[PDB]
């Protein structure tokens, strides 16, 4: 039972950098896993990063090394840096909580909290 | 910095336990080398058995008596009992010793480190016919004096053996104990092994493999250097030279300015160790006694030996110069010992407050690890497959030693009961909110990380184990298969009376 | 606590050898000491072997060479085995028992022996 709160989103233009942010309100944040989802034109939303509990980070194959994932329990948020951003990479961004789940981590509804999400728009 | 504890702590308790059974094994060559070149019908030594009972057993007291008197050793001068009675239900064991060796219950009316003439003479006048003491009730090392006055007034009695009340001697253990004084000039005390024999709770059944490794690693490691820092109480070997001199100071003991009534046989090592003098252990010389089978008593037992043992470290600290080299392993191991239970005291204290469930299942795996390596020695060292329930001592050690060391060191910095199980309930109490605090702070179910999966495997393989372990345990009581073969025939013959 | 029986009694005209067994019924400790005398006519109880029930088998007097004394634990008795009978060497034979019970000391005196047997030739 978390409240996820989004912040982020800016005029990204190319290959720049944007440090988004969700703050989770609730009581045991650190038994809690976060993911990143994205919304891109196409409904179909993908995995993007996440983190579990113990801090072990899970990345998509297409922004492996593009993205950086982290947590802050004390302050009860998660970040996701991106560095070297591409025009794909323009979508609205959910973060996601979950507490109990099994090796279903990917999918959509494998999580069963989500705050909102924040567009992030990428030119050229 | 968890992983760096734990490795730490790994190797500190390991490695130490690997070079203790090196020294042990090498202690146990030389003595059988010592004994291969004895020979055959050896009783150059001449010796006086000296027991000090209070309210013992009349079963067992009598098993004693009639195991000393069933001896194989062809030089005894005597035998000298000592019964810290003088009053009536303590006539209960003159009777027995009167069934065992004689009527020469003789009853005097003072003791005899009291008196202004402490000589043996004043007490006793016949040498050759054994003896027994109706003493007034002061203490074990008061029996133990007037023991010593009785067989130092004999020119020709070279040692003395001390055994309990309860102890039940081997054919061969009073040559077997006696043999290592005649070896080399210089040692004065010869300690044997002490062997539980009613290993039928849970509770006895780890305590005799606890003695059987401390008895066996740790006295054959110390007496590599031959400086064994406690003579077991049930067996052990004196010179009459070193008791003359040692005998006064130790019944004249005050310690911060009040009598110690406590440590009888460890400050007569300790005595024995101040003057520059040698003591051996020899795993052939075998007496059997029993151990607590109540929690609460094991308790109160070990705060009394933790109070010794603080009492007595940091004289054997200090006398440790005189022995030169070989001298500084017995520094060594004092600084090991005080080391290790603030050692565990932090780990425990660290792996609680910070919750982290990696922390807690490695501590626990490397823990049952290193428990079963030393289980693998000690049932290949005894030829015996129950050496293996010396896995689960780590249970009694937490939950036992550490509330009486605690205990012991607040004593030497309803209320007779606060002063004995209040610190004990506080560490119970403390342990049992620590895991609840754990269980509801880590409260989470994750699958698809590897590292809750490692850490819950771990745990419940832990689990499996103790249940396995404790299954074990449990059939082996029901078929009677836990019971040493002296327990049987004890349990046989107590039928039968 | 403890009956001794004597066996072995026979006719040697001093040119064959002889053996002769104690039985002893009840707990014999290992500290005891187990003798043989010897009684002739007109003759007081004069020592002739004596040990105990571990080892040592001392005190074997002006027979040596001739009489062994051997012990058997397991089953509970003792023999003399006698070599180079003499006609001198005729009388009736005591089996003896000594308790360390008053004192561990040796001693030769029958009359530290309380337990006794019954006669043999
Ligand atoms: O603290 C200690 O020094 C004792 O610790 C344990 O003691 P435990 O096994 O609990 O057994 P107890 O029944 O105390 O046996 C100690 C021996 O000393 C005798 N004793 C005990 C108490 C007393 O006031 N006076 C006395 O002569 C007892 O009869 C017995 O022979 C050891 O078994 C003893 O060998 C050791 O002497
Ligand atoms: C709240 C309830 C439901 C949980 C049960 C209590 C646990 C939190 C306790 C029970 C067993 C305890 C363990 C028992 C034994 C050890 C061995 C000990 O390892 C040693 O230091 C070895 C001692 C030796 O040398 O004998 C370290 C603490 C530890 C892991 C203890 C940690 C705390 C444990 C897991
Ligand atoms: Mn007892
Ligand atoms: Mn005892």
């Amino acid at each position: 039972q978390v409240q996820l709160v989004e912040s982020g989103g800016g005029l990204v233009q190319a290959g720049g950098s944007l440090k988004v942010s969700c703050a989770a309100s609730g009581r045991a944040f650190k038994t809690y896993r976060m993911a990143w989802f994205r919304q891109a034109p196409g409904k179909e939303r993908e995995f993007v990063s996440g983190i579990s509990a113990l801090e072990t980070t899970y990345y998509a194959d297409s922004v492996k090394g593009r993205f950086t994932i982290s947590r802050d329990n004390t302050k009860n948020t998660v970040s996701l840096q991106m560095d070297s951003l591409k025009p794909e990479d323009t979508a609205v961004y959910y973060c996601a909580a979950r507490r109990y789940g099994g090796t279903d981590y990917t999918t959509t509804g494998s999580y069963d909290y989500w705050g909102q999400g924040t567009q992030v728009t990428v030119s050229s | 910095s968890a992983v760096w504890g734990i490795s730490v702590y790994g190797v500190f308790v390991l490695g130490f336990y690997i070079a203790q059974i090196v020294f042990s094994e090498f202690n146990r060559m030389r003595l059988s080398d010592w004994i291969s070149l004895r020979p055959d019908n050896w009783n150059a030594t001449r010796v006086a058995v000296i027991i000090a009972g209070y309210r013992e057993d009349p079963f067992m007291f009598k098993k004693c008596l009639e195991s000393v008197r069933d001896s194989e050793y062809g030089n005894v001068a005597r035998l000298i009992c000592v019964i810290d009675g003088d009053e009536e239900e303590d006539l209960k064991m003159a009777e027995i010793y009167k069934q065992v060796y004689n009527d020469n219950v003789k009853k005097p009316g003072v003791v005899l480190c009291e008196s202004e003439n402490k000589n043996g003479s004043t007490i006793d006048s016949d040498v050759s016919k054994n003896i027994c003491i109706l003493q007034p009730h002061r203490g074990k090392r008061e029996s133990l004096y007037t023991g010593f006055q009785l067989a130092s007034m004999d020119p020709s009695v070279h040692a003395v053996v001390l055994i309990d009340s309860d102890t039940v001697l081997e054919k061969n253990a009073i040559l077997e104990v006696v043999y290592p004084l005649s070896c080399d000039p210089n040692i004065k005390a010869v300690a044997g092994e002490c062997k539980i024999w009613n290993t039928d709770t849970i509770l006895s059944m780890l305590v005799s493999w606890r003695y059987f490794s401390a008895f066996n690693v740790e006295r054959g490691a110390q007496s590599l250097w031959k400086t064994v820092q406690c003579v077991g109480g049930p067996l052990g070997a004196y010179t009459i030279d070193i008791i003359n001199e040692i005998k006064d100071p130790w019944i004249t003991q005050t310690f911060l300015g009040n009598k110690c009534t406590y440590g009888d046989n460890r400050r007569l090592t300790n005595e024995v160790l101040m003057r520059g003098k040698k003591i051996v252990y020899t795993p052939f010389a075998v007496g059997w006694s029993d151990s607590p089978t109540n929690v609460m008593r094991y308790i109160v037992q070990q705060t009394r030996w933790s109070k010794s043992w603080c009492r007595e470290i940091w004289y054997t600290l200090g006398s440790a110069w005189k022995h030169g080299f070989s001298g500084i392993y017995l520094a060594f191991e004092c600084m090991y010992q005080i080391m290790y239970f603030f050692l565990v005291m932090y780990l425990f204290s660290y792996i609680a407050i910070k919750a982290d469930i990696r922390a807690q299942t490695a501590t626990v795996l490397v823990s049952t690890l290193v428990t079963i390596i030393k289980s693998s020695y000690l049932a290949l060292r005894a030829k015996n497959l129950k050496a293996f329930y010396f896995v689960l001592y780590t249970y009694v050690y937490f939950f036992c030693m550490i509330p009486a060391r605690i205990t012991a060191m607040f004593t030497m910095f309803v209320w007779l009961w606060a002063k004995q199980f209040l610190i004990t309930y506080m560490w119970w109490a403390g342990v049992l909110a620590a895991g609840v605090y754990s269980i509801v702070d880590n409260w989470y179910f994750d699958w698809a990380d590897i590292q809750y999966r490692f850490a819950l495997v771990g745990i419940c393989s832990y689990l499996v184990f103790v249940s396995i372990v404790l299954v074990i345990y449990l059939i082996g009581k029901i078929t009677t298969w836990n019971y040493t073969p002296l327990q049987k025939e004890l349990i046989e013959e107590r039928y039968l009376h | 606590q403890v009956q001794l029986v004597e066996s072995g009694g026979g006719l040697v005209q001093a040119g064959g050898s002889l053996r002769l067994a104690c039985a002893a019924s009840g707990r014999i400790f290992s500290s005891d000491t187990l003798a043989w005398f010897r009684r002739a006519p007109g003759k007081e109880r004069e020592f002739v072997a004596a040990s105990r029930w571990s080892g040592g088998g001392t005190d074997y007097d002006s027979v040596k060479g001739r009489f062994t004394f051997s012990r058997d634990n397991t089953f509970n008795t003792m023999c003399l085995e006698m070599n180079s009978l003499k006609p001198e060497d005729t009388a009736v034979y005591y089996c003896a028992l000594r308790t360390a019970r008053d004192s561990y000391y040796y001693t030769r005196n029958p009359t530290g022996y309380d337990y006794w047997g019954q006669g043999t030739q």
